[PDB]
RNA sequence: GAAACUGCGAAUGGCUCAUUAAAUCAGUUAUCGUUUAUUUGAUAGUUCCUUUACUACAUGGUAUAACUGUGGUAAUUCUAGAGCUAAUACAUGCUAAUCUCGACCCUUUGGAAGAGAUGUAUUUAUUAGAAAUGUCUUCGGACUCUUUGAUGAUUCAUAAUAACUUUUCGAAUCGCAUGGCCUUGUGCUGGCGAUGGUUCAUUCAAAUUUCUGCCCUAUCAACUUUCGAUGGUAGGAUAGUGGCCUACCAUGGUUUCAACGGGUAACGGGGAAUAAGGGUUCGAUUCCGGAGAGGGAGCCUGAGAAACGGCUACCA
C-alpha cells in the first residue's frame, strides 16, 4: 500500500 | 555470618584468594531449623523478594500417600528410625527429608476394609512385608518434603525394593 | 551497582537517536516499556529532536498530558516511553500517524501512514505457549500476549494485529521467498527475499537475504523480521525501498 | 549399585509392585541431542547416577569441547587435558599452552587414560567440574 | 473449637489407641460433646481450599469412633428433618413443610450422609430411624415440590432438583455398600412406592444416555436375588421399564450394555416363586424382540461378547424350547454374523 | 456511609465480572470453532 | 489547606582508586540453574451445600498519630503519663449461574421432559505428555474415523486423580457526571477515570557462569590436604547450581607449557604519546565495568543494601 502523500508561508512588513 | 560465597574458600590449584569484597546480603545464609516430633510450631521467614518460607520448628502430622493403590491420607508422626546422612538426627528424632519415620496404621487401615471389605479378593492382595507392618500397628515412611522450607512433613510409604532394602539396612 | 540504574549519560545513549554531545550530559532514559532501552525510541526524542513540535522537555511534557499523543492506539503521558519498531502514533490534533520504521542508515524515520495502515501493526511471533487453564497464546516482539492463537501461528512468524481489539487478523510463515526486513546489526534497515534460513543445532542460525539488486547478505536470525511476500508488502515501506 | 548409605533412585521414578508387569526395574533415560547416540549400555544399565548425561537431572547446553584424558583416578569423574598454540605478535611465534578441564563422567562410558572424549558443558556439577563427557573414542 | 489448633488436635485426640485418647470409661460422657462439636464445624460453607478440607477433616474421623457413636452423629444430621409425621400417616407431605428451608436442610443431611457413605463404605452403620427414613422422606418431598411447584419459582425448583438428584444418588451409594447385609422387607414397600413408583411411568424415555442413580439401582436388583421382589411389584413395572429404556430407538451403548448384563443375571439366577417364572419369560421375550437394532448399535467387541453370553444363557436354560424363542434366537444370531466357539456352540 | 455511589460501584463491578466471563466464553467458543474447521 | 498517618523515593546521582595479579576487566557463552518493585499485554460469575437463630443499603479497636492537657532532663531531629478521633493503616468477612448431551414434538432463527459437570495459592504422591478407491444425494452435500504444542535435548509447557495447609487470593477503596427503563418506588439498571489484586509473558535489572587473553621474580621447586584440599552419596542452607556448610566415604587436585610464594609508585578497558615499520611507554582523570566511604565485624527495612549524608559493637 502506498504512503501518505505529503502536504504557512512567510509574510513581509517594513516600517519607519 | 552464613555466607555461601565460593570466594573464601580455596583454589583448585591450591592457592588462596584474597577478600574480593565484602560479604553481600544477595549471598546469605541462615540458621537451621531442626525439626523435631512436638505440638506444631512454624513460623514464616522473610525472604528474597516478596516470597515467604515457613521454618517448621515442630510437627506431629503429615500426608503420606500410598502410591500402590493411589491415595494420600493424613497420619501422625511416630518417630525418626533411620535418617540416611547423620544419625544423630534419628537420636534427637529431627524430621528432614529422605528420613525415615513412622506413621500410624489407622487411617490407610480403615481405608483398605472400607474400599476392599476385606481385613476383589486378588485385587486386596498387598505385598506380604506391609501386611505384618499392618498388623504391628506402625508403618515405615520416607520423607519426601523439606520441613525446613515448606513447613510440611508430606512423604510417601516405603514399599517394593525399596522397603526390603532400608529394612535390611535396619 | 546496588540497584537498577536510572541515569544515562549522553555518550552512553544508543548512537541512532542523534543527539547532540554538547546539549547536555544526560540523554532521556528510556522507561520500562515493550521493547529493550537499546532498540527504543522515547517519545520525548521523536517529538522533540525529529518532529520538532516541542523545544525542550517542558512542552513535550504539556503535549503529553494533553493526551494529544496516543501509541498503540492508546493514550500515553509518559515523555520517556520507550516506542518502539513498528509502533504506531498517532496526532489527531494535526492529523498525522506515524510508523516507526529504520532507514537505511539505520535509524528511526519519521514515515508518515495513513489511518486504514494505522489501523493495523505487524508483531513477530517470539513464543508459542499452552498457558493456565490449557489456552495457547503467543508473545510478540513488543510483548503482547494474544490468546487462542491460529495453531500454524509458529516462533519466527509474523502475525497482523488489529490495534482497536488486538486479535490476529492474518499471518505469515517464515519460508524461503518471503520478503523480510532486517532490525539489527550492520545491514540494519535493509529489506530482502529469504533464500535460505542456515540452522545450527545449539547455535544462532543465520538467513541470507537477497535484495532486489540481486546483492546476498547473511544475518542473525534474531534479526530478521517478515513483512510479506516478494512484492507485496503487509506495510508502507520508507523511501529508498530498504536498499544499500 | 546399593554401596551407599541412602537408596539411590531416579527421582519420581515409581515403580508400582502390585501390577509387577516387568522383571526389570523401570529406567527413564532421554537423548542429550546434538547427535549424540545414546549408548545402550545407559538403556539396560542398572547404575544410578545423577549427574548422567542421559540417566540424570542434567542438561548439555553451551559449549562442546575435545580433550585427551589425563587422569581417571577419582570416582566418576576424569581430568582432561586441551593443549593449543598461543601467537606471539612481537616474535610473531606460536607457543605452547595448555589447561586441566575436570569432567564428570557416567559409568556408561569406560574412559582410559589416552583415548579422545568429546565433552559437553552442563550446569556446575561441583566445585570446578563444569562439563559431562558425552563421546568416547 | 479453635480453628488454627483444629486439625492437629483431631489426629492426636480422636486417633483410635492414641496416647491422648479418650478412655473407654470416659467415652459417653465425654462423646456427645465432640459429636456436637464435630457437627458444628460440618455445617461450614466450602468456599475454598481450606474450608473444603475441614469438612473432609470432619467426616475422615468417622471411622475412629465407635459405630453406636458414628450412629449418634447420623441421628445429630436427621433430628432437624421432621419426618414421623409422614411415615406416621400414609405417606403425605404436608404443606407447610414444603419450604426453601426445608428443602436447604436435607441437601445438607444427605450431603452428609454421601460423604459418610464415601469414608465408611460397607462399615457404613445403617439404620431406619436415623438414616434411611429421613433419607426417603427427602426423596419424597423432592418430588412433591417439583410437581406441584409453579414455573416461578426457578429456585426453589432448581433447589428441589438437587435433592432429587443427590438423594437418588444416595440411595443407590447406601444399596451398594450395605444392601447385601442390611434386611430391607419392612422398608421395601415403603422404597418401592415413594420413590421407584412415581418415576415408573417416564423412567424408559429418561435413562437412554448414560446409567443413572434410579437405573444404577435397578440394575443392582436385578443381580442380587434377594432384592428381586422388587422387580415383582406392579405387574413387573420396573421389569418393563427398564426394557422401555432397551425398546427405545435412541438408547446408547452406555446404556445397553449394563441392562442386557442385569437380564442375563436374571436368567442365571433361580428363584423358587411364581413371580420369577413370569419375569424371566417378560425378561426374555422383550430383551428378545429388540436385540438385532442393538447389536448395530454395539461398537465395542466386549458389548458383542456379552450379547452372546445371554444367548448361550437362554439355551442352557431350555427357553429355546418355545418356537417363537427358538426363531427369533435365530434372529438376533444371524444379525450377529451378518465368541465364535460360543456361536457355534449355540447353532 | 451506605450512599448511592457506593451501591453504583458494587453493581459497576459485579457488571463487569459477569461481562468479562460472557466474552471469555465467546473467545473460547470461537477456538473451539476454528479448531473444528481445520480437524 | 499547616501538622500527622499512609504510599513512593532515599539502593539513582557525585567522589576516589585504598584493596585486588585468572581476581577485576575485554571479547564471547549458558540459565533445561534463579530472584526481579516498576512499565507494557493478557488473566479470576465457582448455582448449591442443616443453627437462615443471617450485616452486605458494607464488620471491629482486638487503635493510634497529628491534637488537648500534666511533666522530666544542662543538653540532642530525647521523650513519659492521661484524654481524643480517621484510612487504599491494622484485623475480619458475604451477597437465582454457566456448559455438555439430549428422548419427545417440530422440520427451523427450532422448543426442552430430563441424565450429567463446576475456583485459585502451598506440600507430597501418582497418571498423561503418542482399498469409505464405498453409498446415496438436490449434485452441492451427508453418512464412519481423526483429536494436544515446543526444544538439539528434559521429570518442558499443560492437564488429571488423592489428600494437605497457625496458609494466601478471589475489590468492605476513591474522583467526575446524572443517562436508560418502567408497575412512580429516595424502585431497577447505567457512563468516563484513578488506585488496588492472583498467575503468565515482556521490560528495566540482579546473581552465578562456559572459553581465550595480564607486569617483575627460579639465588621462589614442589604446592594443597591436621583447621576442605580433589571427588562420590545424603542432608542443611539459598532465589537458586555448587565442599557453600554439615555427616560418612575414598585420595585425590596443580606443576619446568613455571604450579606455589614474593614485589608491584597494579583498579581493568575504550584510549594517549612516539615511531618509516616492527616495537616502547603512559592510561587517578569527561564513557563502560569493579571496590570503598577512618579500620574491622554484624544487621533492621525494603523488590533491590551487608547502605554508612541507615543502625549496633570493638580500635584510632
Ligand atoms: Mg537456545
Ligand atoms: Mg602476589
Ligand atoms: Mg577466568
Ligand atoms: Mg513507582
Ligand atoms: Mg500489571
Ligand atoms: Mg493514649
Ligand atoms: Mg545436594
Ligand atoms: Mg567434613
Ligand atoms: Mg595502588
Ligand atoms: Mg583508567
Ligand atoms: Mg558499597
Ligand atoms: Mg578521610
Ligand atoms: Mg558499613
Ligand atoms: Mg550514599
Amino acid at each position: 500500500p502506498r504512503a501518505a502523500k505529503k502536504r504557512a508561508k512567510g509574510k513581509n512588513l517594513s516600517f519607519k | 555470618g552464613i555466607s555461601r560465597d565460593s570466594r573464601h574458600k580455596r583454589s583448585a590449584t591450591g592457592a588462596k584468594r584474597a577478600q574480593f569484597r565484602k560479604k553481600r546480603k544477595f549471598e546469605l545464609g541462615r540458621q537451621p531449623a531442626n525439626t523435631k516430633i512436638g505440638a506444631k510450631r512454624i513460623h514464616s521467614v522473610r525472604t528474597r523478594g516478596g516470597n515467604k518460607k515457613y521454618r517448621a520448628l515442630r510437627i506431629e502430622t503429615g500426608n503420606f500417600s500410598w502410591a500402590s493403590e493411589g491415595i494420600s491420607k493424613k497420619t501422625r508422626i511416630a518417630g525418626v528410625v533411620y535418617h540416611p546422612s547423620n544419625n544423630e538426627l534419628v537420636r534427637t528424632n529431627t524430621l528432614t527429608k529422605a528420613a525415615i519415620v513412622q506413621i500410624d496404621a489407622t487411617p490407610f487401615r480403615q481405608w483398605f476394609e472400607a474400599h476392599y471389605g476385606q481385613t476383589r479378593a486378588a485385587s486386596a492382595k498387598i505385598e506380604s512385608s506391609v501386611e505384618s507392618q499392618f498388623s504391628a500397628g506402625r508403618l515405615y515412611a520416607c520423607i519426601s518434603s523439606r520441613p525446613g522450607q515448606s513447613g510440611r512433613c508430606d512423604g510417601y510409604i516405603l514399599e517394593g525394593e525399596e522397603l526390603a532394602f532400608y529394612l535390611r539396612r535396619l | 551497582a546496588r540497584g537498577p540504574k536510572k541515569h544515562l549519560k549522553r555518550l552512553a545513549a544508543p548512537h541512532h537517536w542523534l543527539l547532540d554531545k554538547l546539549s547536555g550530559c544526560y540523554a532521556p532514559r528510556p522507561s520500562a516499556g515493550p521493547h529493550k532501552l537499546r532498540e527504543s525510541l522515547p517519545l520525548i526524542v521523536f517529538l522533540r529532536n525529529r518532529l520538532k513540535y516541542a523545544l525542550n522537555g517542558r512542552e513535550v511534557k504539556a503535549i503529553l498530558m494533553q493526551r494529544h499523543v496516543k501509541v498503540d492506539g492508546k493514550v500515553r503521558t509518559d515523555t520517556t516511553y520507550p516506542a518502539g519498531f513498528m509502533d504506531v502514533i498517532t496526532l489527531d490534533a494535526t492529523n498525522e500517524n506515524f510508523r516507526l520504521v529504520y532507514d537505511v542508515k539505520g535509524r528511526f524515520a519519521v514515515h508518515r501512514i495513513t489511518d486504514e495502515e494505522a489501523s493495523y501493526k505487524l508483531g513477530k511471533v517470539k513464543k508459542v505457549q499452552l498457558g493456565k487453564k490449557g489456552v495457547p497464546y503467543v508473545v510478540t516482539h513488543d510483548g503482547r500476549t494474544i490468546r487462542y492463537p491460529d495453531p500454524n501461528i509458529k516462533v519466527n512468524d509474523t502475525v497482523k494485529i488489529d490495534l482497536a481489539s488486538g486479535k490476529i487478523t492474518d499471518f505469515i510463515k517464515f519460508d524461503a521467498g518471503k520478503l523480510v526486513y532486517v532490525t539489527g546489526g550492520r545491514n540494519l534497515g535493509r529489506i530482502g527475499t529469504i533464500v535460505h534460513k542456515e540452522r545450527h543445532d545449539g547455535g544462532f542460525d543465520l538467513v541470507h537475504i537477497k535484495d532486489s539488486l540481486d546483492n546476498t547478505f547473511v544475518t542473525r536470525l534474531n534479526n530478521v523480521f517478515v513483512i510479506g511476500e516478494q512484492g507485496k508488502p503487509y506495510i508502507s515501506l520508507p523511501k529508498g525501498k530498504g536498499i544499500k | 549399585v546399593q554401596s551407599e548409605r541412602a537408596f539411590q533412585k531416579q527421582p519420581h521414578i515409581f515403580n508400582n509392585p502390585k501390577v509387577k508387569t516387568s522383571k526389570r526395574t523401570k529406567r527413564w533415560y532421554k537423548n542429550a541431542g546434538l547427535g549424540f547416540k545414546t549408548p545402550k549400555t545407559a538403556i539396560e544399565g542398572s547404575y544410578i547416577d545423577k549427574k548422567c548425561p542421559f540417566t540424570g537431572l542434567v542438561s548439555i547446553r553451551g559449549k562442546i569441547l575435545t580433550g585427551t584424558v589425563v587422569s581417571t583416578k577419582m570416582h566418576r569423574t576424569i581430568v582432561i587435558r586441551r593443549a593449543y598454540l598461543h601467537y606471539i605478535p612481537k616474535y610473531n611465534r606460536y607457543e605452547k599452552r595448555h589447561k586441566n578441564v575436570p569432567v564428570h563422567v557416567s559409568p556408561a562410558f569406560r574412559v582410559q587414560v589416552g583415548d579422545i572424549v568429546t565433552v559437553g558443558q552442563c550446569r556446575p556439577i561441583s566445585k570446578t567440574v563444569r562439563f559431562n563427557v558425552v563421546k568416547v573414542s | 473449637l479453635d480453628d488454627t489448633l483444629f486439625k492437629d488436635e483431631i489426629t492426636t485426640f480422636l486417633t483410635e489407641n492414641g496416647s491422648q485418647s479418650i478412655k473407654a470409661e470416659d467415652e459417653k460422657v465425654v462423646m456427645p460433646y465432640v459429636l456436637r462439636i464435630f457437627f458444628g464445624r460440618a455445617q461450614v460453607p466450602p468456599t475454598s481450599g481450606q474450608k473444603r478440607s475441614r469438612k473432609i477433616a470432619v467426616i475422615s474421623v468417622l471411622p475412629n469412633f465407635k459405630k453406636p457413636y458414628i450412629n449418634d452423629f447420623l441421628s445429630l444430621a436427621s433430628e432437624r428433618l421432621d419426618y414421623n409425621y409422614f411415615f406416621g400417616n400414609s405417606h403425605q407431605i404436608n404443606s407447610s413443610k414444603a419450604t426453601l428451608k426445608t428443602i436447604r436442610r436435607m441437601t445438607g443431611f444427605v450431603n452428609i450422609v454421601n460423604s459418610t457413605l464415601s469414608v465408611l463404605r460397607t462399615n457404613f452403620p445403617l439404620h431406619t430411624n436415623s438414616v434411611l427414613q429421613p433419607l426417603i422422606y427427602s426423596i419424597a418431598m423432592a418430588y412433591y415440590v417439583l410437581d406441584t411447584e409453579s414455573t416461578e419459582e426457578v429456585h426453589l425448583r432448581k433447589m428441589a432438583s438437587n435433592l432429587r438428584q443427590q438423594g437418588l444418588k444416595c440411595l443407590s451409594s447406601v444399596f451398594e455398600f450395605v444392601g447385601n447385609t442390611f434386611d430391607w422387607s419392612t422398608s421395601m414397600e415403603d422404597i418401592y412406592a415413594v420413590v421407584v413408583k412415581p418415576r415408573i411411568s417416564h423412567f424408559s424415555d429418561e435413562n437412554l444416555q448414560q446409567p443413572s442413580s434410579l437405573l444404577r439401582l435397578f440394575l443392582y436388583w436385578a443381580h442380587n436375588p434377594s432384592l428381586y421382589q422388587f422387580l415383582y411389584y406392579d405387574e413387573f413395572a420396573t421389569a418393563t421399564a427398564l426394557m422401555d429404556t432397551i425398546s427405545n430407538q435412541h438408547v446408547k451403548e452406555a446404556v445397553i450394555g449394563p441392562i442386557i448384563e442385569a437380564a442375563d443375571s436374571i436368567i442365571r439366577n433361580p428363584v423358587n416363586d411364581d413371580h420369577y417364572v413370569d419375569l424371566v419369560t417378560l425378561i426374555c421375550t422383550s430383551c428378545l424382540k429388540i436385540l438385532p437394532s442393538l447389536y448395530v448399535k454395539l461398537s465395542d467387541s466386549n458389548s458383542i461378547s456379552t450379547f452372546l453370553n445371554l444367548l448361550v444363557s437362554i439355551t442352557e436354560m431350555g427357553f429355546i424350547q418355545d418356537d417363537h424363542v427358538r426363531s427369533r434366537l435365530i434372529s438376533s444370531l444371524i444379525s450377529i454374523l451378518k465368541d465364535t466357539q460360543k456361536i457355534l456352540k449355540i447353532l | 456511609l451506605v450512599t448511592p455511589q457506593r451501591l453504583q460501584r458494587k453493581r459497576h463491578q459485579r457488571a463487569l465480572k459477569v461481562r468479562n466471563a460472557q466474552a471469555q466464553r465467546e473467545a473460547a467458543a470461537e477456538y473451539a470453532q476454528l479448531l473444528a474447521k481445520r480437524l
